[PDB]
């Protein structure tokens, strides 16, 4: 994990995230939207469980990124959680949170739930 | 679209 | 929001997490557990969309904890995403994700789904 | 349970479901929506599991309404998981997945979730 | 849909489930789990959206799976939440929520969060 | 607004 | 393990 | 039990 981290990261829509994983469980990176221009970037920040175990389990982790930048203000944060599996074919496996601000009649409908798998290829 | 896509 | 998010929130439970909010959508702050034990505390990290709607939505957020400390190592991460909600009584209200690190055979039992509403009282 | 379970059950908003447990785990009834019109009634069937345990654990069952009627047509299903408890006050609390059937390019908004806890009062 | 559903579904595991999709949204079936022994099989009810849109949307449906039957009682349900892609390669995609029955101080841990794709073969 | 609120 | 999976 | 919680 933490140096296995650290890198680029894309998922099966082309998404790209590029994480450093620090000593202490920080993450820090951005994440990009598809098209890839210049900034469909946003800054991501999340923890990561740096001693994990050593039976072959996965490491748990999380991030956030609010959909705010210089260009763009979707008035929503996405939150992913999973763990990062290592090896020949290291990937890390979420679910994930979309929720978007809403007045308190439509509540209801603000929070989208999914699943993304990325891989360093 | 939203940007966590497009 | 910013403003009114930094400061202490509490659960249902009783569990307290502190949070500056700052000027660029970060979220920094510890989450502390029940009992209140000097270290229950592990530490927070997430996002905000700090240019919120002016119709009275809620701004949207999500933070992560890595529940690993000096005294604990539990081996998984949790992630809150929801929206704030200012006023006379305001609110963080969340639907969160708690994922362990499991071996690829439980993988299924890795993540357990919730939610919190947190007030400053 | 079972005996519990059978009669109307409402939850924070006014929506309305009534229910009959039968002898072999079978849930079926209606859900009607707020107004409380002649039919905002849509069809129920889900399942519990007949045979709980004796510790004072709750009685897991879930349950799936398709939003389509006479009257409406909204391309959704609904399923609420979740436990059912009884005594003084007897309440079932759930978590559930909207789903509504979009085309494969938005299916990433396809499901919301969220939670609700129903009482007989 | 409806003619489409009806048949032997399988997920990347090997669990299959067998579905009648009747003329007006019902979906009744069973489920049976790996190993395929004899039973291992729960039955399932569940909804479907009978008159779904004619742009391509996938058929929203939903249904619910009590883990107790002659041989086995898990003191557990799960919800299936998704929509049925027709065609070719025709599959549903699903999100689930599986409950198990708690007491009250471990309500927190009473609900896992996972995905399933089946398809025909 | 959707039938399983309204 | 869980009847959901075995 | 569980930090999140205890």
């Amino acid at each position: 994990a933490e140096a296995g981290i650290t890198g680029t990261w894309y998922n099966q829509l082309g998404s790209t995230f590029i994480v450093t994983a620090g000593a202490d469980g920080a993450l820090t990176g951005t994440y990009e939207s598809a098209v890839g221009n210049a900034e469909s970037r946003y800054v991501l920040t999340g923890r990561y469980d740096s001693a994990p175990a050593t039976d072959g389990s996965g490491t748990a982790l999380g991030w956030t990124v609010a959909w705010k930048n210089n260009y763009r203000n979707a008035h929503s944060a996405t939150t992913w959680s999973g763990q990062y599996v290592g090896g020949a074919e290291a990937r890390i496996n979420t679910q994930w949170l979309l929720t978007s601000g809403t007045t308190e009649a439509n509540a209801w409908k603000s929070t989208l739930v999914g699943h993304d798998t990325f891989t360093k290829v | 679209c939203h940007p966590q896509f497009c």
